[PDB]
């Protein structure tokens, strides 16, 4: 149940300082990072974020880095400038998604009532919207398999 | 305790080739491959005879081994009560090594449809609905397992056997149906499922769309060896009123379950009829006489208006059904379940819809062209 | 001290559960990835010896820290009941051991298995031999029980090295009546 | 015979959980 959330571009502009990054630290072509905001409301704002030094095999690339000494003390920074402004969820470019995001969100779901993965747009030249939130989901089907966790298209905006 | 078993290896002809491994597996000490040599015994024909020793041995196991998840047990209990054939105290025995062997698993929920999996004894409707609902209440963690939910299904459609909800028979076998995607068991007890899945779903009447999953190949392919009208009177009801001898060979064989409400059957070619006559032709004169409704709906000028208000309580298409005219009118429907031939054939209203609302998109901004300024 | 990043893999697997020689295996790997973690200890102050798993997933929970306490706390409820894959954890093992600190130690793992892992022929020729390019030497260990005449970690030990190598070495453990400080001082020597 | 070990498990969980309820505690009292 999210129809929108506020996007603040100062911290996607981070995600260009980063993508400056990408472009001279060697082979990682795309920029993945981790979303902070404060869940208000069906809308939410986002005020901060930070991009993740990050790996990723073509060989099963369910092969996640997302390093705790740049999680865990970087949160006691981000939690000692400001108590409001911790996790909502996390991010990658591409348009279409990453045969580890979903796991990807389950390292985060402990943290946050609702990790979402808003899929950025680092070259927009869009035919439809810009970054886009994906909340958790257990959808499933009418078959009684096991609970499906793949995140679905729930609309957002800037 | 090994002397227990060496009094007890020989159980049959060929049967000690495990037996004669048997004796060496607990020197090993290994509590996985005869966790497996437990499946074994479920494997080979054993009447029951092993086991029901054993079961001592597997109170041992909850003595001295105590790691085990009991998923073996429960099996070794549910295969000892072919020897007991009372489950009275298998319950009680259940419960017991349910509370008294641990594991940090999910063992209720494998317990408790064990215990629904037994509760066939107890003259039902009195403990179902407690436990039975107690499994979908803790099924909501993981069902990762999801052959209790197999099981679940079992205790859901004995449960459906407890009468009162007779579509509940259609989405619950829809679990059945993702319980174990393959059919992991020969062609001809599930098309016999078929058979009387297609009946216990077919005259029970909770469902309206019941022309809808038809497609899908695991129950096809069980109606391929079922009787031939069987499938086509299941076609009466997906395309919708026209087989007149399908949506009367529903009463030319099948006779049980059938009078009760055939008439609603009946009622749903008259409803079905309507998103027929609605999609069938998209275009106008969706103020229609009834003439078509009461000719091929096979109903009457009086019962035209309870054909839309009983459809008012449906809810599909809420007609403004002329009466100054009996004008039975056409608004918004639920219109169909699948025309792929259609969803191929739709490019002359989805291309259509591109090129006719760009070009003339084209149209407005090449006649608003220079103002472009 | 021989300047190597030595990486642990818990064998939280199936296999690793039942009362043979301890009535608890998790006491055998538990205290070998304390000897090896107090052995890394005492050794470097600049190693990274943090965690990683083999069941179902390749969960880095810590920082891949010097210290180890907090690992020692999670070698307590370890879950030793999983899907075993040898393949992962050196794989996840080199990219994460490319995500080290100022390059001053080389690239160990330790693959505590105590099961007949699933893993291809080819599947351990290919990785050998990506060992064999990408310069880590691997010192293998069985723990638990093995199936007789090994094959994956026995011909992982064979195309692993060479062009200073040396470290490719496997002790199999039987399923005996032993002690697990055995269990563990049998692949102290040659891991 | 397992029961003290959970619970003990439990206890070294007991120390190092009341070791941050003095991190809590201690550790954000300083701040």
């Amino acid at each position: 149940a999210v129809q929108k959330v506020v996007v603040h571009p100062l911290v996607l502009l981070s995600v260009v300082d980063h993508f400056n990054r990408i472009g001279k630290v060697g082979n990682q072509k795309r920029v993945v990072g981790v979303l902070l905001g404060s869940w208000q409301k069906k809308v939410l704002d986002v005020s901060n974020s930070f991009a993740v030094p990050f790996d990723e095999d073509d060989k099963d690339d369910s092969v996640w880095f997302l390093d705790h000494d740049y999680l865990e003390n970087m949160y006691g920074m981000f939690k000692k400038v400001n108590a409001r402004e911790r996790i909502v969820g996390w991010y990658h470019t591409g348009p279409k998604l990453h045969k580890n995001d979903i796991a990807i969100n389950e390292l985060m779901k402990r943290y946050c009532p609702n990790s979402v993965l808003v899929i950025i747009d680092v070259k927009p030249k869009d035919l439809g919207l810009p970054t886009e939130a994906y909340i958790s989901v257990e959808e499933v089907h009418d078959d009684g398999t096991p609970t499906s966790k793949t995140f679905e298209h729930v609309t957002s905006e800037i | 305790v090994p002397g227990f078993l060496q009094q007890s290896q020989n159980s049959g002809p060929g049967q000690p080739a495990v037996w004669h491994r048997l004796e060496e597996l607990y020197t090993k000490k290994l509590w996985h491959q005869l966790t497996l040599q437990v499946l074994d015994f479920v494997q080979d024909p054993c009447f029951a005879q092993g086991d029901g020793l054993i079961k001592l041995y597997e109170n041992f196991i909850s003595e001295f081994e105590h790691r085990v998840n009991p998923l073996s047990l429960v099996e070794i209990i549910l295969h000892v009560v072919r020897q007991m054939t009372d489950p009275n105290v298998a319950l009680t025995f259940l419960e017991k090594t349910r509370e008294k062997v641990k594991s940090s698993d999910e063992a209720v929920i494998l317990c408790k449809t064990a215990i629904g999996a037994l509760k066939l004894n107890i003259g039902d409707l009195q403990v179902t609905k407690e436990t039975i609902e107690d499994v979908e209440e803790m099924l909501n963690n993981l069902p990762g397992v999801t052959s209790v939910h197999s099981r679940f299904y079992d205790l859901s459609s004995k449960y459906y056997q407890t009468i009162g909800n007779h579509a509940s028979y259609y989405k619950d076998a829809l679990r059945f149906l993702g319980c174990v995607d393959i059919k992991d068991l020969p062609v001809s007890e599930q098309q016999e499922r078929a058979f009387t899945l297609g009946l216990a779903g077919l005259l029970g009447e909770g469902v309206f769309n019941f022309g809808e999953l038809l497609m899908h190949p695991v129950l096809e392919s069980l109606r391929n060896t079922d009787r031939q009208w069987l499938i086509d009177t299941l076609y009466a009801f997906n395309s919708g009123n026209v087989e007149r001898f399908q949506t009367l060979k529903t009463a030319w064989g099948q006779q049980p379950d059938l009078a009760a409400n055939e008439a609603q059957l009946l009622r749903k070619i008259q409803l079905l009829c309507l998103m027929e006559m609605t999609f069938t032709r998209p275009a106008n004169h969706r103020q229609l006489t009834f003439e078509e409704i009461a000719k091929s709906a096979k109903i009457t000028v009086n019962e035209v208006e309870l054909l839309v208000m009983k459809a008012l309580s449906v809810g599909l298409v809420k007609g403004s059904i002329d009466e100054v005219d009996k004008r039975v009118h056409m608004t918004w429907v639920q219109p169909r379940v699948l025309d792929l031939q259609q969803i191929k054939g739709m490019k002359d209203r989805l291309e259509f819809w591109c090129t006719d609302v760009k070009s003339m998109e084209m149209l407005v901004e090449h006649q608003a062209h220079d103002i472009l300024t | 001290m021989v300047l190597e990043s030595t990486m642990v893999c818990v064998d939280n697997s199936e296999y690793m559960r039942n009362g043979d020689f301890l009535p608890t295996r998790l006491q055998a790997q538990q205290d070998a990835v304390n000897i090896v973690c107090h052995s890394k200890t005492r050794s470097n102050p600049e190693n990274n010896v943090g965690l990683i798993t083999l069941a179902n997933d390749c969960e880095v929970l810590t920082t891949l820290t010097p210290d180890t306490g907090r690992i020692l706390s999670k070698l307590h409820t370890v879950q030793p009941k999983g899907k075993i894959t040898f393949c992962t954890g050196i794989r996840v093992a080199h990219l994460a051991l490319k995500h080290r600190q100022g390059k001053n130690h080389k690239m160990r793992i330790i693959a505590f298995v105590g099961s007949p892992v699933e893993d291809n022929e080819k599947d351990l020729v290919k990785l050998a031999k990506r060992l064999k390019k990408e310069k880590v030497n691997v010192d293998i260990i069985n723990f638990g029980e093995e199936e007789v005449n090994t094959e994956k970690l026995t011909a992982f030990v064979n195309t692993l090295n060479g062009k200073d190598g040396t470290g490719s070495h496997l002790v199999t453990v039987p399923p005996g009546p032993s002690l697990a400080d055995a269990l563990i001082s049998s692949p102290i020597l040659a891991g | 015979r397992t029961r003290l070990l959970d619970s003990e498990i439990k206890i070294m969980k007991s120390e190092v959980l009341r070791v941050t309820h003095e991190l809590q505690a201690m550790k954000d009292k300083i701040k």
